[PDB]
């Protein structure tokens, strides 16, 4: 919880960030797909 | 004793300065309990 966290925390922010992007895209895509 | 201004001013003022320096040493040598209290919270979070 000295270095490992630091690395995992950095990764956490990234993993989240990736999800943040996909969530936004999905929201855009449902109402892009439409009819 | 009861009944040289230059020295009274030259330490006091030098004495005054040692204290001001000490006030800064209190902050940098140090006041890091603020940050190390965060160590007291965070590092034990391994437990």
């Amino acid at each position: 919880l000295s270095q490992a966290n630091v690395k995992l925390l950095a990764e956490n922010s990234s993993y989240l960030e990736k999800l943040r992007k996909t969530e936004e895209i999905l929201e855009e895509y449902e109402r892009r797909f439409q009819i | 004793t009861r009944l040289v201004k230059l020295v009274q001013d030259y330490n006091y003022m030098q004495q005054n300065d040692k204290i001001k320096l000490l006030n800064h040493q209190i902050d940098y040598l140090n006041k890091e309990n603020t940050e190390m209290d965060s160590i007291l919270r965070s590092k034990p979070y391994i437990a």
